[PDB]
């Protein structure tokens, strides 16, 4: 009957929206300010007056103060909805712990009285928005990563990988790496600049040596980038530098293993009889999986890793940054939703 | 409590649900066999054992041009009715062209596809 909200609780973003749209209305950065406090977008215009904290930085929460004021603005600032008039459906990190949702619970039950809610893992959610119950999802976001194997749509938490490595620190490195040409971006405004050029110009190599090889034979590697200033950047191999530090970690000067050597590490945590289906359907989610080359570059590194009897696919969906936000409104629209999720007379009586 | 999860898995047997506006819909029986491309379906299988018991076999058909909802939707009524028979089904993809065996051999005519289909949720 009633319409359910959906929060997506990005370590980068929120994502936020009705059930029943077909992605996010409302996608605003996971910051709040203060010298009262400002969120979002509001908070980054004024930088300037406001010492700034991610209460939700790699995609566990860790400030509940600064997080009901983001959750706050999604309800009343964004969405314009009355929390306690509609079931809530929140989204979750793979991994994370019990005393965490149970106190994210106890905020919407008890500062927001939302009337119903269901919590979600973020991954699953994917998995479903993609049309399968059964698959690995590599999920990398802004400040955080997890490979998820699911199987009969049941996440296997024994093999569930983090990596503390996703966009925003591809966003670090490429500032890092564009001093080699001269520029010295560094401050906040402009590392959201180096963001953009990422996001616009970097792309994956499907082999890393030869692709340095083949670019510093000509200039065709090189493409621009219009400054907010009318300014023109330039780059080169920082293009596809950049990304490579998702398989390279050590270019961060991290010892992790990169997303290939991860992906297959969470298959080979289940059991063996489940694992073809797993490599069959490797499903990409996140904003930090939109790289052009991903897919065919994760299924060369996966191929040479796997058994060489096993099947690699991986899926890259097209609407996969939002992907879980979209598998969120799919499962709060369906006719069974409210018998999935705890109400708030119960929660209040055996909670 | 959802009506046809009540019919779900009673008797031997085929069972067809479309995916309608974020519902599970039977199918008419007259239509099995007959998929529309533009939409996704969940099969139930319920066979009888010797021993007494029943065994369920789940699959969740995607036609070429279903949208999201719709497959997404086929995949999360998969999960809650396989919880529903107390995870005692076998849950299976199934893509249009690319069916299994299984899935093919419950209709005697084969699997035979149709255009068109019911209209997105989204
Ligand atoms: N087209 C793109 N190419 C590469 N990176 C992208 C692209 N779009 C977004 N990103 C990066 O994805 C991250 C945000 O992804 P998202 O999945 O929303 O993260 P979270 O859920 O952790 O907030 C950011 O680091 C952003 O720069
Ligand atoms: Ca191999
Ligand atoms: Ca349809
Ligand atoms: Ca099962
Ligand atoms: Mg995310």
């Amino acid at each position: 009957d009633v319409q359910a909200l959906v929060v997506d609780n990005g370590s980068g973003n929120v994502k936020a929206g009705v059930a029943g749209d077909d992605a996010p209305r409302s996608v605003f950065p996971s910051i709040v300010g203060r010298p009262d406090a400002f969120v979002g977008d509001e908070a980054q215009t004024k930088r300037g007056i406001l010492t700034l904290k991610y209460p939700i930085e790699h995609g566990i929460v860790t400030n509940w103060d600064d997080m009901e004021k983001i959750w706050h603005h999604t309800f009343y600032n964004e969405l314009r909805a009355a929390p306690e008039e509609h079931p809530v459906l929140l989204t979750e990190a793979p991994l994370n712990p019990k005393g965490n949702r149970e106190r994210m619970t106890q905020i919407m039950f008890e500062s927001f009285n939302v009337p119903a809610m269901y919590v979600a893992i973020q991954a699953v959610l994917s998995l479903y928005s993609s049309g399968r119950t059964t698959g690995i999802v590599l999920d990398s976001g802004d400040g955080v990563s997890h490979t998820v194997p699911i199987y009969e749509g049941y996440a296997l938490p024994h093999a569930i990988m983090r990596l503390d490595l996703a966009g925003r620190d591809l966003t670090e490195y490429l500032m890092k790496i564009l001093h080699e040409r001269g520029y010295g971006f560094s401050t906040s405004a402009e590392k959201e600049i180096v963001r953009d050029i990422k996001e616009k110009l970097c792309y994956i190599a499907l082999n890393f040596d030869e692709e340095m090889k083949t670019s510093e034979q000509s200039s065709d590697i090189e493409k621009s980038y219009e400054l907010p200033d009318g300014n023109i950047i330039t780059v080169g191999n920082e293009r596809f530098r950049c990304p490579e530090a998702l398989f390279q970690p050590s270019f961060l000067g991290k010892e992790a293993a990169g997303i290939h050597t991860t992906t297959f590490n969470s298959i080979k945590k289940c059991d063996v009889d489940i694992r073809k289906d797993l490599y069959g359907n490797i499903v990409l989610s996140g904003g930090t999986t939109m790289y052009e080359g991903i897919g065919e570059r994760l299924t060369r590194d996966i191929t040479t890793l796997a058994p060489s009897t096993m099947k690699i696919k991986v899926v890259a969906p097209p609407e996969r940054k939002y992907s879980v936000w979209i598998g969120g409104s799919i499962l709060s629209s369906l006719s069974t939703f409210q018998q999935m999720w705890i109400t708030k007379e119960e929660y209040d009586e055996s909670g | 409590e959802h009506p046809e999860f009540l019919k779900a898995g009673k008797e031997p047997g085929l069972q067809i649900w479309r995916v309608e506006k974020f519902d599970l819909v039977p199918v008419p029986p007259n239509l099995y066999g007959d998929f529309f491309t533009g939409d996704a379906y969940v099969i139930l299988k319920t066979v009888q054992l010797r021993n007494g018991n029943l065994q369920y076999d789940l699959h969740y058909w995607l036609g070429n041009e279903c949208s999201q909802d719709e497959s997404g939707a086929a995949a999360i009524f998969t999960v809650q009715l396989d919880d529903y028979l107390n995870g005692r089904a076998v849950q299976h993809r199934e893509v249009q062209g690319f069916e299994s065996s299984t899935f093919s051999g419950y209709f005697k005519s084969g699997l035979k596809y149709k255009k068109g289909g019911v209209a997105s949720g989204f």
